[PDB]
RNA sequence: UAAGGUGAUAUGAACCGUUAUAACCGGCGAUUUCCGAAUGGGGAAACCCAGUGUGUUUCGACACACUAUCAUUAACUGAAUCCAUAGGUUAAUGAGGCGAACCGGGGGAACUGAAACAUCUAAGUACCCCGAGGAAAAGAAAUCAACCGAGAUUCCCCCAG
RNA sequence: AGGGUGACAGCCCCGUACACAAAAAUGCACAUGCUGUGAGCUCGAUGAGUAGGGCGGGACACGUGGUAUCCUGUCUGAAUA
RNA sequence: UUUUGUAUAAUGGGUCAGCGACUUAUAUUCUGUAGCAAGGUUAACCGAAUAGGGGAGCCGAAGGGAAACCGAGUCUUAACUGGGCGUUAAGUUGCAGGGUAUAGACCCGAAACCCGGUGAUCUAGCCAUGGGCAGGUUGAAGGUUGGGUAACACUAACUGGAGGACCGAACCGACUAAUGUUGAAAAAUUAGCGGAUGACUUGUGGCUGGGGGUGAAAGGCCAAUCAAACCGGGAGAUAGCU
RNA sequence: GUUUAUUAAAAACACAGCACUGUGCAAACACGAAAGUGGACGUAUACGGUGUGACGCCUGCCCGGUGCCGGAAGGUUAAUU
RNA sequence: UGAGCCUUGAUGUGUAGGAUAGGUGGGAGGCUUUGAAGUGUGGACGCCAGUCUGCAUGGAGCCGACCUUGAAAUACCACCCUUUAAUGUUUGAUGUUCUAACGUUGACCCGUAAUCCGGGUUGCGGACAGUGUCUGGUGGGUAGUUUGACUGGGGCGGUCU
RNA sequence: GCUUGACUGCGAGCGUGACGGCGCGAGCAGGUGCGAAAGCAGGUCAUAGUGAUCCGGUGGUUCUGAAUGGAAGGGCCAUC
């Protein structure tokens, strides 16, 4: 599913609003990208489907800590 | 992304020069190819522990190497009994095996 | 608890019992085919077909038990590829499905009304979905207040159409 | 109270008021026994891709309105009694 | 019943019996009636449970002005001879009723819109696997032989057996007529008619699902239903109409 | 040959043939939030779409309009800043 | 090929003049053997006067209060207005190259007695492509709707205050 | 010829409309113009020359100003 493994960002629903304020249901999808992350503590690349925000979370927190959060949350990576 | 360089990168720095590198350069090249590691202000003291600890264990040896050359001119006189006879030939007994 | 009982349509037959294992009532047990989550594999539900291991004074064959999937954990095993990881085998624990309403969450109409209609309304209703519980949710101020003060949340009456 | 009984029964029958009852199982409460979790005092610490912002939407009675406040899909991004 | 107007040849009713349509709730206003009266009354709740408590509040006793503000006055205006609204008029809570409001809102009644399901045992197309086409005609290419050619070509006979080929049963269809039209049958029967080795036909199973399918295309077919199936739900949709 | 099962079998539909156009393969195109599937285990002598409709003689003039193709100078022109 | 910027280097003719005077403080001499003056000369400025500066030879010399002048020396310093040179660096644009993200519906290997998938190796593309958010365009492909009344029936026509 | 009464605030009382509204209006206050003065003038001989509300725009007005002071916004008068 279109779900970020780091942040949990999911598709969320909303409205497209025209100039006449006609409301048609839409979706807001996350900016998901499958990315290979180097884990220096495992000598290994880990591939995660991650939002661009999740990548910034990884840069700020470190992949070792983010993977610890995942394996606590299940989320078999 | 602030990184500390673990090695000389050509156009950036030299074995520790915290520079502002684009995150893709660091994320995908400098960290996996171990030229750098991010500057968390723990790695600015954890692998600049090589800047900190490997330097900090040198200031006390610099001071302890001064008290070792203090006992030099203390004794300076030994009972030497192997006489330089007719112009100094070694036959006697002074060093390195056994006195009882 | 008992002098009457063997459920009913529903008689009759053949019997049981009458001072305490007749029947009746209640507690705790026990038996509890096949299907069905159905779980050994399959399948046109109530059928078909196995495997392994135990045992069986005829060696024709019988009896019992186990064998699903996922998750978590552990042990043993084990690639590409040195360690390793993936993977694989076993064991242990738990889950699985059902169910009226209430509950929280994820999605989410239109008829309709506007005396047309698009904003708006209907309505976050109906409906679909996930999940839980006896209730759920909420909840211990980064809240209100107005310079006086109140003191988590929830529900009822007002405030106020 | 009520229900029956050959028509309408306080006194015919079953019941009712009232008073009694449990070998066994089980619940809600009190006390206690065991194994878990740690009260009380001292100095400290005080939840960051977060608050806030831009874009788009949603929720707040409140339709973007002069629109505070909350949520966040997207891009960003502080302070730290 | 509907109408200007119906014996009307306008509507409706075969008859009887039974059922079948102005309700309910909460607000608001007026009337009546009762209570208290410049006051009236409590709501939730408590409860000593139709009591009593509870006066939180609500309406009323003052209005004017957009408002600040003033106040039996006030607003207007720089200010009124003045003018506008007010002041000289008892309300309030029950009970009952008439109206209004919101709800299905007197009852019945659409075509339709949306949501979620069920359906390709009919039909349409496709997929796989199997079967069917009596009998009789025609006589393509090619081949053989002989002739002919420098050699090819070309030519005659014999052979050969092509074809969305011909005639015609099964089989598949459905051009015409008549019958039938409360049928024997919600599409047939009878006499004729077309195709009948093919773009044929048929059995069994399979796939495609509703704004979707499928369609040699008729808006045709998708279970006797199709310019958007069926079932259930939203739903008592709405109906200025009957 | 096909068709309005159940009032229309036809001149309608289809047809071989013709033309235009798209398509260089992860093809275009289509069904699909997507994965993927068909196209096709095919590769431009192929596939898709469109129109015309055996064959024969043929298919004339018009690019202003609408569309498509190509051009990109300049004019105008969004978010953004 | 476009702009920023600490710091230093260089841009300054009213006339008085030996002539390319922004100004205040700080002062009596700074510069010159990690190299002077007199010459040739590279690329610039230019009021055409000469300044700034690179380079080579050169080896003990350039510059003051000056006579003048509202201001007296780039004699050393310090701050800074007008002026334009230069990088580290800052972010802009086009193109080229690279690889390490990303892609691979290329090959081989393993999982694995598997044309799925994943991992690995390698090649090829490669910061493109593709995807998300935002955004202009296009958009009967699809959807929701509108398309008046009067009227000697309606429509056409006419009318509407 | 001279001038700005094509004035400001009001308005007894009337007319006309279902209503919205439209019309006529002496006279009062203030301040103007013309006339020597009486007086006349609140547009034009009269009857057509027009558009409700909403949403907003401009100017004025310390009327209001969501703790308070301001402001925003709103209201009021004028006007588009
Ligand atoms: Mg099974
Ligand atoms: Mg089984
Ligand atoms: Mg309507
Ligand atoms: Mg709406
Ligand atoms: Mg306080
Ligand atoms: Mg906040
Ligand atoms: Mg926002
Ligand atoms: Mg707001
Ligand atoms: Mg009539
Ligand atoms: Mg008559
Ligand atoms: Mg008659
Ligand atoms: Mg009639
Ligand atoms: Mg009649
Ligand atoms: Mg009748
Ligand atoms: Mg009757
Ligand atoms: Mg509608
Ligand atoms: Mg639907
Ligand atoms: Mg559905
Ligand atoms: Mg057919
Ligand atoms: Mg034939
Ligand atoms: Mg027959
Ligand atoms: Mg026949
Ligand atoms: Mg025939
Ligand atoms: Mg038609
Ligand atoms: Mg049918
Ligand atoms: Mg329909
Ligand atoms: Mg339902
Ligand atoms: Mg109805
Ligand atoms: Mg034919
Ligand atoms: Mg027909
Ligand atoms: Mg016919
Ligand atoms: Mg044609
Ligand atoms: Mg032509
Ligand atoms: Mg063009
Ligand atoms: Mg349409
Ligand atoms: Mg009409
Ligand atoms: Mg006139
Ligand atoms: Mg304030
Ligand atoms: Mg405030
Ligand atoms: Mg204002």
């Amino acid at each position: 599913s279109r779900v970020c493994q780091v942040t949990g960002k999911r598709p969320v629903t909303g409205n497209n609003r025209s100039h006449a304020l006609n409301a048609t249901k839409r979706r807001f999808l996350p900016n998901l990208h499958s990315h290979r992350f180097w884990v220096e503590s495992e000598k290994r690349f880990v591939t995660l489907r991650v939002s661009a925000k999740g990548m910034r979370v990884i840069d700020k927190k470190g992949i070792d800590t983010v993977l610890a959060e995942l394996r606590a949350r299940g989320e078999k990576y | 992304m602030q990184v500390i360089l673990l090695d000389k990168v050509a156009n950036l720095g030299s074995l520790g020069d915290q520079v502002n590198v684009k995150a893709g350069y660091a994320r995908n090249f400098l960290v996996p190819q171990g030229k750098a590691v991010p500057a968390t202000k723990k790695n600015i003291e954890f692998f600049e522990a090589r800047r900190a600890e490997l330097e900090a264990k040198l200031a006390e040896v610099l001071a302890a190497a001064n008290a070792r050359a203090e006992k030099i001119n203390a004794l300076e006189t030994v009972t030497i009994a192997s006489k330089a006879g007719d112009e100094g030939k070694l036959f006697g007994s002074i060093g390195t095996r056994d006195i009882a």
